[PDB]
RNA sequence: GCAGCUUGCUACCUCGAUGUCGGUUCUUUCCAUCCUGGCCGUGCAGCAGCGGCCAAGGGUGAGGUUGUUCGCCUAUUAAA
RNA sequence: UCCGCUGGUUCCUUCCGAAACAUGUCGCAGCAUGACCUGACUUGAGAUCGUCGGUGGAGUAGAGCACUGAUUGGCGAUUCCGGGGAUCCCUCGCUCGCUUGUCAAACUCCAAACCCCCCGUCAUCCUAGAAAGUCGGAGUCCGGACUGCUGGGGUAAGCUUGUAGUCCGUAAGGGAGACAACCCAGCCCGUGGUUAAGGUCCCCAAGUGUCGACUAAGUGUUAAUACUAAAGGGCGUCCCAAGCCCCAGACAGCUGGAAGGUUAGCUUAGAAGCAGCUACCCUUCAAAGAGUGCGUAACAGCUCACCAGUCGAGGUUUGGGGCCCCGAAAAUUGACGGGGCUCAAGUCGACCACCGAUACCACGGAGUACCGCAAGGUAAUCUCGUAGGAAGGCGUUG
């Protein structure tokens, strides 16, 4: 169930980076939280949270 | 008040280009015309006579015919048919 | 009058000195600051506004007094050289009858900004640097607009 | 920045009429606290001051000039 | 008497349906001519509200200094036109060039997206009559609002004056608490069905719905909006990144150490580390100081900085974000629509099911437009309506 995500956001007027560990059943569960979880922290959307990779760890 | 003569808001209108001043070429005053030939006007400020009122700038109208040396033209203002005398120095043919 | 008169840009630009009349000077003298024959500072840091707005001409006169004044204070009158960017070229006119024939009269100048457009710069050495930053900070306390803080030069250096 | 308690700006309502200023009588509301209640600081020894915070329960008067509101002055008063 | 000024002007249905603008006016509460509406007739084949490609017009946004005006310092010279104090002893601003930092509505070496004329093509309309023309009848020249143009003016205004689109005027019905012009929808009558906007704890039809987080303030529970508070701060809490020290041992404490010299320079007696020059007061040992403070005429120790033994796992500096808190005071009693609501009935990112119009679908019916000798045929491309134009009918007395 433990995964890694890595990509770029838009914190503001900036590009960052992030590699958080989500807990998931699965792949695509883990990208859907991943979005749910900057949406939440950040208020940003889904067009602002450009994942590169959700590789599996 | 604000002027309504002829000239009116003309500033950059009747003006030319940095490498056009001067002479104009010649061989642009001696083109010659037939009858319902889809010409373009293009004022050029250089002459100062047979020249068109400046609001027929951008417009083409067809040959209808002669007059000595100026052609008379049939332009399209709003829903109306406008007569205007130009000699063929204003004047440019339509490329087909 | 206030500071909030004349800030916001709703209207054209009006700074053809050759048509107006009447405009009155300036009180900023001087637009560099500190050691100008210096050009060996690693540090370039500078103030920069989050927001379009009109600053008047007495406004950055105060916040470059401010900063000069903690600058020499803290950092010495050889450490650093403060520059001072935008000119007011604008024109301020204030009425002055009601409505009729209501078109102003000349009273001040301004100068219009962009956003993320830099006002200031500071260039120090590595041992001034948070002085620096505690003067550009008082500088931007008299600003119309917010404000902040971005090392341009040597980020790798400072942080 | 707040209030709308001074003067301005506008012309949205009222010209087949919404009876003006000041005073008098009587009732009520706000707090941005003059006194009365409780606290904090002081370049607060005591007495008395200076500055700030909570608090609208009660009090906030009598007279000379002036149509005056406003304002000046008089003797009291916890404060007027 | 007269008025360009105020009030009134009597039956039904059907077809179509505006302008609140320009010019002239002793013109501004009026009128004429034109635009816009309507009825009839003539003629007889094209028209362009839209798409794509091309020949042309750009001088606005943006951008920039090449002209015109401004504008910031450094450098090199104007051996001038210039101000400072007998070889003008020599200082030297204005000015001319190279480099740096800003501008322009009446600046442009540049330069869009919209937009306009014409040609070709597609597409729609059209012999049941395109374009054009002739004649009859008018209303109208107090407008207003929303979304764009950083529109112009103004401190601002539910202010005033422009412009493109669409509306109210003259627009039902559904939803917004009520709402002229905000969202869905442009409407003949009757029945059934499914949806739009918007909603689903109760008032009130349909979710005490699902997944992942945030808020502790009753903050919030308010598409737009004339109805919603700012700068500044927060070691309040939730995230991302970057540096630095780190279990052979980082931070907060437990401890003592901070001893060499000095009582630093100091005139007042005295400001002896803490009024006033200096410098690391030790060659040296963790520590040892010109050194903060309780003390302190001066000190002095107590000891600051500054390291050392000690525990025993993370610590610390900065930048960028989400929500919330302070900043935050008004007059009758009270407004998330109300009750109330806290792993929500709030906020953020997604999702599922259902409710809900005269909209859309089906059936029946009326009228209208056009055609047809009639019977009848076609209508997704017909059914809102104020000023107003036109057609057919009802009634009263003779
Ligand atoms: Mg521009
Ligand atoms: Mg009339
Ligand atoms: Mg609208
Ligand atoms: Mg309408
Ligand atoms: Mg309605
Ligand atoms: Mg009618």
């Amino acid at each position: 169930k433990s995964f890694i995500v890595k990509g770029k956001f838009k914190a503001g007027s900036t590009w960052e980076k992030f590699t958080k560990k989500i807990e998931s059943q699965n792949e695509k569960n883990a990208t859907d939280k991943t979005y749910s979880i900057f949406g939440s922290k950040h208020g940003v959307k889904r067009s602002q949270v450009q994942i590169e990779s959700v590789a599996e760890e | 008040t604000n002027s309504h003569g002829e000239k009116r808001c003309t500033r950059y209108k009747l003006q030319k280009t940095v490498r056009e001043r001067g002479i104009s070429p010649v061989s642009r005053a001696i083109q010659e015309f037939e009858e319902g030939q889809m010409v373009h006007i293009d004022i050029d400020p250089s002459v100062q006579k047979g020249m068109p009122n400046p609001k027929f700038q951008g417009s083409t109208g067809k040959v209808i015919g002669q007059r000595g040396r100026s052609y008379v033209l049939e332009v399209r203002s709003g829903n109306a048919m406008k007569e205007v005398f130009s000699l063929p120095q204003h004047l440019k043919p339509q490329k087909y | 009058k206030p500071g909030s008169m004349y800030r916001n840009v709703r209207q054209r630009s009006f700074t053809r000195r050759k048509y107006m009349g009447g405009v009155p000077g300036s009180q900023v003298i001087h637009y560099d600051m500190g050691d100008k024959a210096n050009t060996s500072f690693p540090v370039k840091i500078s103030l920069i506004v989050e927001e379009k707005c009109q600053i008047r001409h007495t406004a950055l006169e105060a916040a470059r007094i401010t900063a000069n004044r903690h600058l020499v204070a803290d950092t010495g009158k050889m450490g650093f050289y403060m520059k001072l960017r935008v000119y007011p070229h604008e024109v301020i006119r204030e009425n002055k009858s009601g409505m009729r024939r209501a078109f102003g009269k000349n009273v001040g100048t301004a100068a219009r900004v962009k956003p993320m457009q830099k006002i200031f710069t500071v260039a120090v050495e590595k041992q001034n640097f948070k002085a620096a930053k505690e003067a550009l900070w008082h500088a931007g306390q008299k600003l119309p607009t917010p404000c902040r803080i971005v090392v341009d030069e040597g980020a790798e250096l400072v942080q």
